[PDB]
Parts: structure tokens; sequence; C-alpha cells
């Protein structure tokens, strides 16, 4: 019924810390997803970017 | 809940929360045939008297 998108700039490690019930300094502290989530975590590369 | 990381503590939460309703069913489902015996007793007390 609804899609909602956060699309945003961060590191490797970082996107290793986002997930839905993963806590950590970037979850916490600067990108946060819940514990009960239904969606898609989507990432790539942009050295050249 | 006030000890856990938040994650971990909710799922050890909702285990606990089974477990005691467990204990909830049981003592109800114990005291409902108790007091199938109970009432049987009461009857047969009210019969005499």
């Amino acid at each position: 019924t609804n899609v909602y998108a956060d699309s945003f700039v961060i590191r490797g490690d970082e996107v290793r810390q986002i997930a839905p019930g993963q806590t950590g300094k970037i979850a916490d502290y600067n990108y946060k997803l819940p514990d009960d989530f239904t969606g898609c975590v989507i990432a790539w590369n942009s050295n050249n970017l | 809940l006030s000890r856990l990381d938040p994650p971990e503590a909710e799922v050890q939460i909702d285990r606990l929360i089974t477990g005691r309703l467990q204990s909830l069913q049981t003592y109800v489902t114990q005291q409902l045939i108790r007091a199938a015996e109970i009432r049987a007793s009461a009857n047969l007390a009210a019969t005499k008297m």
C-alpha cells in the first residue's frame, strides 16, 4: 500500500551495520532501522562517484 | 529489559512471557479439574444435607 525509500551515502563498515535489529554506532547515532522491518536494504560501491 | 541489548532482550522477554503463560494455563487447568471434583463433593454434601 505504501513504499518508503531512504536514499543516503555511507562507508562499507556502515553498510554492514545497517539491518533490522542491528545495533551499533551507525544504527543509534546516524541511520536507524527498527527491530521489526518489512522491506529491502540495497547497496552499491561508489568509488567512482 | 534493563540488562540486555534491546533486540536480545526482546527475544528473551517473549520466551519468559510464554513460560509465565504456560504456568498460568497449567494452574487454571488443574484448578478447573479440581473444581469439578469439589463441585461433585459439594453436590454430594448438598444431597446428604
